[PDB]
RNA sequence: UGCCUGGCGGCCGUAGCGCGGUGGUCCCACCUGACCCCAUGCCGAACUCAGAAGUGAAACGCCGUAGCGCCGAUGGUAGUGUGGGGUCUCCCCAUGCGAGAGUAGGGAACUGCCAGGCA
RNA sequence: UAACGGAGGAGCACGAAGGUUGGCUAAUCCUGGUCGGACAUCAGGAGGUUAGUGCAAUGGCAUAAGCCAGCUUGACUGCGAGCGUGACGGCGCGAGCAGGUGCGAAAGCAGGUCAUAGUGAUCCGGUGGUUCUGAAUGGAAGGGCCAUCGCUCAACGGAUAAA
RNA sequence: CUUACCAACCCGAUGCAAACUGCGAAUACCGGAGAAUGUUAUCACGGGAGACACACGGCGGGUGCUAACGUCCGUCGUGAA
RNA sequence: GCGGGGUGGAGCAGCCUGGUAGCUCGUCGGGCUUACAACCCGAAGGCGUCGGUUCAAAUCCGGCCCCCGCAACCA
RNA sequence: AAAGUA
């Protein structure tokens, strides 16, 4: 099964993310959309969030699931994380590979401001 | 790329209604095609499976992966690790030109040739046969063989059952017997 | 005789024999030969009484053995210093706990059990009581 | 005659050296086994031969977590 | 006990060496590695030599 | 506010299997292509990218159902600390602690944060 | 925690079998398949670690510590809060600090290897280094300090170089 | 076709284990808190030693034959003194 | 008790250290001879007994059996 | 040089 092969690849990262104490930006992609989180290091309440299932992001866009949506929801969470004042964050690329789509979002965070 | 407009301008329907299937993806389909050679002789001369892949190559027009020996056998006096085989595994265009080049132009050219198995499937919809002699397929000049090669060719199918695996073979006239 | 295909291990700890047995009910025929006492069966004492209950029976029925002889008992040979090892194996034996069933008889009268569990405790080390099945 | 055994390995003094709610300064060694018997939960270490060690001052604390119903040891800040 | 022991010389010329083991045998190549030198204080090549 | 879905957690079988049913606006999945970014010790299978015609078939979610797993008393029994006793290889008495197995029974999880769809 | 109690192993291996990043998941059986057989390679299914671990056994291991690949030398140098274990000599675990490094986009990880055997005090000397010493003085010899080498001293805390 | 037949696997039922464990005590041990009691009974450093042949009895065991006023450990008691 | 053994019909190599095992004689067929022997040609024929380890054992390991050689002592 | 027997 395709979602638990995933689960299992993002295990190592996520355990020790939450040995840090971390704050995280994850990162779930499917074919259609691509959505990010900034979550608390204990790891149950959600700070800022962002996806082109948003109306006010993707009316701006084409498509929702290429890499310029994915560039446009990397801004996106990280203008209203450095609004709360977050700055400070670790990315989970929750076992997908950091490429493509996913890069281009976490390219777009670090350019928008947020440290990582 | 013509035996797959075959697959979906004509076998869906008639295996829709034989089996009065009510989602389309409910219908059987071709999902790939595995070529194999049992190379055992190569343990001696390493240059036999050189050749053996050459052929593979040749029938296929897709480059073979060697396989190894998964553990140590007394038996075959192989240790693990050891490359005896070789493997090619075919999707897509390159799947249907190879089936529609074995339909209608190799099999047809087989040694004493009087149709194929029909108990040649696994239970679960996927078909299996033997090539003796790797002449039968055209890329093959029969004048430079070094020497005589079988192989495997299994077809893996989605389907559920084997007589839903005959029905679609059957389809694209499978030379049943 | 009885005595294990095979073990783990060839030599054993004395142990002790501390305790009330399990497997005190008649479980497959409807007679049984019952432990009173505590000790150990030696496996040519379980094969007397087993010869002496079926000859009594004259073959007849089914006869069960509920114990097995799986505990090797070692011993010096004569004329030997104590030390340099621990003896060879020389017999083996089950440990018997009061309640045990030994032995259970199926397809012969009551009567006729009674007698042929009469002559096999004779050859036994530890007192014994006739035994029937019961419902509950 | 003679015997084939009487071999034997010194005894290696491992076990559980400080237990549920004690004390312990930074670096304080809290088991040692062979293998992760227990695992290191917050603010312990896992050395190299699988020692539990404290990273931080404070209190032990035993607990059964996750999918597994596995043993993590973890120090509280006290 | 085949393998035998050799050192590691530094190439920074200051005289520094590490030592290691080696199969001989099995690998006649000769052993080259990037190692802190102490002396100059800094990652340099070292190259094998006799013990 | 209620329903449905996605993500991250708590919890770690009363929560897992099996069997039966059921869902596609959205979401999810399969899916459609691949010159490309990238990829196959062969294969666009997987990973990846560009997409949105089709289908809920599979998967997934939800609902149902004790065929299982799982949980589980009360009482008794085993063991046992201290003191005493006997016929002392083993037990008994006073007092304190008191299982395991089994029985009745329970049981088709519960829950926090954020987001989207619908009413 | 003893016995001339019950059972097995060591006196190594490895420049990758070490570091890291990314990926992966076993045994066994059943069915179909050229040579091909009980057992080779191929395909599907059941199964769920019954496999695997450089070598005994135990404790571990799926976030794998098991399998594959890319790049690599952290198998770094100086130190070390604190702790374990020893009569002692000693032996072990260790965050963190300075310098310099590898892998990773990054958080990070790396001071050898899943862990626990693979070993030998001191003396006497050998080799290289050195801002130390240098018997009137300048040197030198010799000595010190740092790195390293020589023992089945196995009766393994090692009476002698030699029974 | 047939078995004097043998039957592995699986299913059901019955036992056994120091080197078996999907369960699991009593005690013992480590840590914290509190009262009462006890001539500090605790720890550290320093002056002086003796001792390193133990014995039997209870309980838990290895060995021996659940032999020994036997032998070897653990723990308590007394003898030693 | 410590050693060493056990392999074609006989005597004996190989074992050590994992990957089908030899030699002499004997036997069988043919030839030479009036016939036999001698001689010549050609062929055939097998790891004491289990267990274990191992992908694989004549071989390594641990039992058991049969043989051999030393030792089984001081009062 | 080597040729035994009935
Ligand atoms: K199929
Ligand atoms: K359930
Ligand atoms: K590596
Ligand atoms: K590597
Ligand atoms: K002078
Ligand atoms: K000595
Ligand atoms: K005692
Ligand atoms: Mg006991
Ligand atoms: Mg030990
Ligand atoms: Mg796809
Ligand atoms: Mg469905
Ligand atoms: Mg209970
Ligand atoms: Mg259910
Ligand atoms: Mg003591
Ligand atoms: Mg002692
Ligand atoms: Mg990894
Ligand atoms: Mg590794
Ligand atoms: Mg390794
Ligand atoms: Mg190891
Ligand atoms: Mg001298
Ligand atoms: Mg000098
Ligand atoms: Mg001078
Ligand atoms: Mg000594
Ligand atoms: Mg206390
Ligand atoms: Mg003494
Ligand atoms: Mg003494
Ligand atoms: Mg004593
Ligand atoms: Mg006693
Ligand atoms: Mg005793
Ligand atoms: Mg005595
Ligand atoms: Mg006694
Ligand atoms: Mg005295
Ligand atoms: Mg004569
Ligand atoms: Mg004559």
């Amino acid at each position: 099964d395709k979602k638990s092969a995933r689960i299992r690849r993002a295990t190592r990262a996520r355990r020790k993310l939450q040995e840090l104490g971390a704050t995280r930006l994850v990162v779930h992609r499917t074919p259609r959309h691509i959505y990010a989180q900034v979550i608390a290091p204990n790891g149950s309440e959600v700070l800022v969030a962002a996806s082109t299932v948003e109306k006010a992001i993707a009316e701006q866009l084409k498509y929702t699931g290429n890499k310029d949506a994915a560039a446009a929801v990397g801004k996106a969470v990280a203008e209203r994380a450095l609004e709360k004042g977050i700055k400070d964050v670790s990315f989970d690329r929750s076992g997908f590979q950091y490429h493509g789509r996913v890069q281009a979002l976490a390219d777009a965070a670090r350019e928008a401001g947020l440290q990582f | 790329a013509k035996l797959h407009d075959y697959y979906k301008d004509e076998v869906v329907k008639k295996l829709m209604t034989e089996f009065n299937y009510n989602s389309v993806m409910q219908v059987p389909r071709v999902e790939k095609i595995t070529l194999n050679m049992g190379v055992g002789e190569a343990i001696a001369d390493k240059k036999l499976l050189d050749n053996a892949a050459a052929d593979l190559a040749a029938i296929s027009g897709q480059k073979p992966l060697i396989t190894k020996a998964r553990k140590s056998v007394a038996g075959f006096k192989i240790r693990q690790g050891y490359p005896i085989g070789c493997k090619v595994t075919l999707r897509g265009e390159r799947m249907w030109e190879f089936f529609e080049r074995l339909i209608t132009i190799a099999v047809p050219r087989i040694r004493d040739f009087r149709g194929l198995s029909a108990k040649s499937f696994d239970g679960r919809g996927n078909y299996s046969m033997g090539v003796r002699e790797q002449i039968i397929f055209p890329e093959i000049d029969y004048d430079k063989v070094d020497r005589v090669r079988g192989l495997d060719i299994t077809i893996t199918t989605t389907a559920k059952s084997d007589e839903e695996g005959r029905a679609l073979l059957a389809a694209f006239d499978f030379p049943f017997r | 005789m009885l005595q294990p295909k095979r073990t783990k291990f060839r030599k054993m700890h004395k142990g002790r024999n501390r305790g009330l047995a399990q497997g005190t009910d008649v479980s497959f025929g409807s007679f049984g030969l019952k432990a009173v006492g505590r000790g150990r069966l030696t496996a040519r004492q379980i094969e007397a009484a087993r010869r002496a209950m079926t000859r009594a029976v004259k073959r007849q029925g089914k006869i069960w053995i509920r114990v097995f002889p799986d505990k090797p008992i070692t011993e010096k040979p004569l004329a030997v210093r104590m030390g340099k090892g621990k003896g060879n194996v020389e017999y083996w034996v089950a440990l018997i706990q009061p309640g045990k069933v030994l032995y259970e008889m199926d397809g012969v009268p009551e009567e006729l059990a009674r007698e042929a569990f009469k002559l096999a405790a004779a050859k036994l080390p530890i007192k014994t009581t006739f035994v029937t099945k019961t419902v509950m | 005659g003679s015997t084939r055994n009487g071999r034997d390995s010194e005894a290696k003094r491992l076990g559980v050296k400080r237990f549920g709610g004690e004390s312990v300064l930074a670096g304080s060694i809290i088991v040692r086994q062979r293998g992760t018997k227990f695992h290191a939960g917050a603010n312990v270490g896992c050395g190299r031969d699988h020692t539990l060690f404290a990273k931080a001052d404070g209190k032990v604390k035993f607990e059964v977590k996750g999918p597994k119903n596995r043993k993590f040891i973890s120090i509280e800040a006290e | 006990g085949i393998r035998e022991k050799i050192k590691l010389v530094s190439s920074a010329g200051t005289g520094h060496f590490y030592t290691t083991t080696k199969n001989k045998r099995t690998k006649p190549e000769k052993l080259e590695l990037k190692k802190f030198d102490p002396v100059v204080r800094q990652h340099v090549i070292y190259k094998e030599a006799k013990i």
